[PDB]
């Protein structure tokens, strides 16, 4: 029925909360599609890909009709689970998701547009 | 044991390899026929050498050059008997200072026996640590076939270590104009594989043999002998075992703070003419002072305007731990030596007790105690920017690219390798930032 | 309650373990072959605690020697008492460790731990009533720390009705084999908090102090420190090794010395501070003993108790002396510095006396202390660590061995939390 402990209880309860905020990733970093060495990179792209694309296209005068085509992945790149790193949201924008890595191994995305 | 395996590629790597195993036989005491007086046909040197049947102690090295003129000297020289002949592998047409002929056209057809033979060496061992690769950053053979060879060694031997011994090209003895291209290429492809790359500025070796040995136009011989002595200092902590020396793999760990930052500037202590005689031996303090003068340095750079990330001192000869500690005290604060705010400013010292055996008639004045410092400093990035300039004029006009593309490679591989280089430079920058 | 199964792991852990077995084997009266030759029965009243009883009037250390280096066991066998160890209890690998925790706890170590467990189970089946397990290791290395913490986990999960006891040693910037000692130490502590019931914290830096300053040994070699470790360990285990109501077994001693689940980190104290092979021109008194063994100069952890309040203290006086003088002097030390003791634990300072003194010493004073000052150790590490963990330096040498970046933050956080816990219980009152 004392104090001091109370400030230690406030600790002990939070440490468990932190544990669940780790035991969440693990069994939730499983589930269905949840693998291949690019798993971090894939989860990155997925947390990208959607959740986006509010703005659309007002261009310029060229000397050449320059256009680009994206082909979809085939059986070879899928069996050995390669990743899709190109997206096009509007008939005017080619997006690349250049998977970079800082010096310190922190994976980040260079989003060339 | 805890075995190692040496590999020597290209003119430079093979000749410097011959100087290296020359010195190895001298220090450890073996005659060109491969016989040793003291051994019983499991010791500190049985990692670099294997025992045969008749006590014919034989190296654990594979030599390769695409044009057999440089290896034939091995089979004509004093050590023709020393080697198992099957590991002196040669080609026919030299890569002709062309990286792409190493990495693609010429090397493809020979790599498989190169690795069946390296295999034939690896099955001799009971617990192999890693491979020591000796090559030049310049010539086509040593750049191309080493880039590919490592790309293969990472497949067949993933768990094992891979230490580079690299030869930055000097304009004075440069045998090609396209040396920057080859260098940038083999660094780009070799980076993600190699664990620790000791770099040798040929310009620096030339300046050393200009000052301290007073040779006006030093031959490739002199340079190979000097570089060999330094390499013997580095490997000595692997080839001997006192209670005062630790594995080079023990403090390899402390030299490489980031996967891409694995280039330790080396520094070698007493370098004096055997001709210019009359000489007083230097104390531990004096050679430890010399380990910080850009003269006695290995790569052409300036660590005084750069930060440190580690420091190693491999002493060999007569050295008491207290002498080292005192010299380290005299050096610590008295100089403008700076560490990054994320690193303990500690030194680890490998005291090896065997003296430095120099060469018969080798213009290295023999000495009693020496030190070789491995400092992982950020000023080493200088040596990269000296490349990317000589590069970014030529590649600005795509001059000379047509050869490399004309032997298999695309263009975009150049813009990619170069972009990756600039990335590396900006990483040697990001090391320098602090916090608050 | 009876047998204690002992383990030693790593280069440091195996060295200091060897020296400890030398010490108590000499006290109880055991020779390098294993025969008993003593001249006292009190030596063999409780001899089974640390010794298997073998045929032929022999005595075998119920111990288990673990490493991943080859050569350490070689230094053991050809060592003095290397003949006595039951050779099946040697278990060691060939890879090494490289002062790498992750290597010790997940990879090269995990390919030997089941083979350790089978020898542990072979010694625990020939037991009658097993008390617990005593462990010694380094925290700055790779073998003892990583593979050690692994062993602690699997053994405390295989028999959770027994005691888990560790003698861990610290990273010292004044010794320093590497520069990832903070990482190794940090993770190993993260394990030791939830895993062990008792942890006797030997601080390598503190020992460098006691060698260079009190003993004036200007270039402290490793054996020099291992003498102080050996003496400390011989002293603290006196309660277990000789007839004594106080702290008869591991469970009792732990219940008397541990009032909170996490906080089980003990500052040991030895007196007098003795070099190797040195004369005692004027062996200490009783007041001098009691005065030194609580003084900061005699502490095994590099901490000041003049900064932290003891929660419990187990004092042990070795050598025949006046018991009344002992009780009086202890009362003195307690209520002269009562503003340095917690009062909400009454009679918390227990004291047991032994009669056979340590080797050579006429009288000694061995002190165990559950102090809230021990945080001065953690806060060193938790700073040493943070300085490097901020820009994630040297991480590839562990993540490259297959770990998770969050496993470090769980550790740093758990440690900062243990320190906040210690200060919290330090500011305690009688309201
Ligand atoms: N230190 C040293 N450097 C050398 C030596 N030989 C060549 N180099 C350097 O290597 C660069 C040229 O590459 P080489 O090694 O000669 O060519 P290679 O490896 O035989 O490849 P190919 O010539 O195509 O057969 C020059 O810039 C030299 O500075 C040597 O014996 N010692
Ligand atoms: N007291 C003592 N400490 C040591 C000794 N050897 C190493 N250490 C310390 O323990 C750490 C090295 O651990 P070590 O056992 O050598 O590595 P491991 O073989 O992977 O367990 C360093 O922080 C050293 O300061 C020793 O002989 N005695
Ligand atoms: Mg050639
Ligand atoms: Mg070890």
């Amino acid at each position: 029925s004392n104090c001091v402990k109370e400030v230690e209880k406030l600790q002990e309860k939070r440490e468990k909360r932190r544990l669940q905020q780790q035991e969440l990733r693990e069994k939730r970093a499983q589930d269905v599609d949840a693998t291949n060495p690019n798993y971090e990179i894939m989860c990155m792209i997925r947390d990208f890909r959607g959740s986006l694309d509010y703005r659309p296209l007002p261009i310029d005068e060229h000397r050449i009709c320059v256009c680009v085509r994206k082909r979809p992945l085939n059986k070879k790149e899928t069996q050995m689970k390669d990743l899709d790193v190109i997206t096009i949201p509007s008939k005017d924008v080619v997006m690349v998701h250049e998977p970079k890595q800082k010096v310190d191994l922190t994976r980040y995305l260079e989003n060339q547009t | 044991m805890r075995e190692c395996i040496s590999i020597h590629v290209g003119q430079a790597g093979v000749q410097i390899g011959n100087a290296c195993w020359e010195l190895y036989c001298l220090e450890h005491g073996i005659q060109p026929d491969g016989q040793m007086p003291s051994d019983k046909t499991d010791d500190s040197f049985n990692t670099f050498f294997s025992e045969t049947g008749a006590g014919k102690h034989v190296p654990r090295a594979v030599f390769v050059d695409l044009e057999p003129t440089v290896i034939d000297e091995v089979r004509t020289g004093t050590y023709r008997q020393l080697f198992h002949p099957e590991q002196l592998i040669t080609g026919k047409e030299d890569a002709a200072n062309n990286y792409a002929r190493g990495h693609y056209t010429i090397g493809k057809e020979i790599i498989d026996l190169v690795l069946d033979r390296i295999r034939k060496l690896a099955d001799q061992c009971t617990g192999l640590q890693g491979f020591l690769v000796f090559h030049s950053f310049g010539g086509g053979t040593g750049s191309g076939f080493t880039s590919l060879l490592m790309e293969r060694l990472s497949v067949d031997y993933g768990k094992k270590s891979k230490l580079e011994f690299s030869i930055y090209p000097a304009p004075q003895v440069s045998t090609a104009v396209v040396e920057p291209y080859n260098s940038i290429l083999t660094t780009h492809t070799t980076l993600e594989h190699s664990d620790c790359a000791f770099m040798v500025d040929n310009e620096a070796i030339y300046d050393i043999c200009r000052r301290n040995l007073d040779i006006e136009r030093p031959t490739y011989t002199n340079l190979n002998r000097l570089i060999s002595q330094i390499v013997s200092s580095i490997t000595a902590s692997l080839r001997f075992d006192g209670a005062l020396n630790v594995d080079l793999t023990e403090f390899q760990t402390n030299l490489v703070p980031y996967p891409r930052i694995h280039f330790p500037l080396a520094t070698y202590a007493p370098v004096i003419s055997a001709e210019k005689a009359y000489h007083e031996q230097l104390s531990v303090a004096e050679i430890t002072n010399a380990c910080f003068e850009p003269a006695n340095q290995m790569v052409k750079c300036d660590p005084r305007h750069g930060k440190y990330m580690a420091c190693c001192l491999l002493y060999r000869g007569d050295v008491v731990p207290k002498d080292v500690n005192a010299a380290i005290a005299t050096i610590k604060t008295k100089r403008s030596i700076q560490f990054v705010d994320w690193c303990p400013t500690g030194f680890k010292v490998g005291i090896n007790y065997q003296p430095p055996t120099v060469v018969p008639g080798g213009d290295l004045a023999k000495v009693q105690r020496a030190v070789c410092m491995l400092s992982n400093t950020t000023a080493i990035a200088e040596a990269w920017a000296r490349l990317d300039h000589k590069f970014d004029l030529m590649y600005a006009k795509r001059a000379f690219v047509h050869w490399y593309v004309g032997e298999g490679m695309e263009e975009g591989e150049f813009s990619e390798a170069r972009e990756d280089m600039a990335a590396l430079e900006k990483d040697y920058e990001e090391v320098g930032v602090d916090s608050v | 309650m009876r047998e204690i199964v002992h383990i030693q792991a790593g280069q440091c852990g195996n060295q200091i373990g060897a020296k400890f077995w030398e010490v108590i084997s000499d006290e109880h009266g055991i020779d390098p072959t294993g025969s008993y030759h003593g001249d006292s029965d009190l030596q063999l009243e409780r001899i089974n605690v640390y010794y298997n009883e073998a045929t032929g009037n022999k005595y075998v250390p119920r111990a288990i020697l673990v490493d991943l280096e080859p050569g350490t066991m070689d230094s053991v066998r050809s060592g003095p008492f290397g003949q006595i160890f039951r050779p099946d209890n040697f278990v060691f690998g060939q890879s090494g460790a490289g002062n790498n925790w992750a290597k010790g706890h997940y990879t090269e170590g995990a390919e030997l731990v089941d083979s350790v467990l089978d020898v542990v189970r072979k010694e625990s089946e020939s037991c009658d009533c097993l008390q617990g397990f005593q462990l010694t290791h380094s925290l700055g290395g790779g073998t003892g720390s990583g593979m050690g913490t692994l062993l602690i986990s699997k053994i405390r999960e295989e028999y959770p009705d027994r005691i888990m006891n560790t003698f861990s040693v610290m990273p010292s910037p004044k010794v320093s084999d590497t520069v990832v000692e903070p990482y190794n130490a940090t993770l190993s502590v993260h394990q030791l908090v939830e895993n062990t019931d008792e942890t006797y914290c030997i601080d390598n830096e503190a020992l460098y102090d006691i060698c260079f300053r009190t003993l004036k040994l200007t270039t402290p070699t490793y054996g020099d420190l291992n003498h102080l470790v050996s003496a400390t360990m011989s002293g603290v285990t006196t309660c277990l090794r000789f007839p004594g109501q106080l702290n008869a077994d591991l469970r009792k001693l732990a219940v008397n010395m541990v009032p909170f689940p996490r906080l089980h980190f003990f500052m040991p104290g030895f007196a007098p501070l003795t070099s190797r092979g040195s004369q005692q021109y004027r062996a200490l008194t009783v007041p001098e003993l009691t005065q030194q063994m609580f003084d900061s100069k005699n502490m095994m952890a590099a901490c000041d108790p003049r900064h932290g309040r003891y929660l419990t203290v187990a004092a042990i006086f070795r050598g025949r002396m006046s018991m009344k003088e002992v009780d009086e002097q202890m009362l003195n030390v307690q209520n002269k510095n009562s503003s340095y003791f917690v009062e909400w634990i009454p009679n918390n300072v227990k004291t047991a006396v032994c009669d056979i003194p340590p080797r050579g010493l006429k009288m000694s004073a061995t002190f165990i202390g559950n102090s809230t000052a021990i945080q001065e150790l953690f806060k060193r590490i938790s700073e040493q660590f943070t300085a490097m963990f901020r820009r994630k330096a040297f991480l590839h040498w562990y993540t490259g061995e297959g770990m998770d970046e969050m496993e470090f933050t769980e550790a740093e956080s758990n440690m900062n939390d243990l320190v906040s816990e210690y200060q919290q219980y330090q500011d305690a009152t009688a309201d």
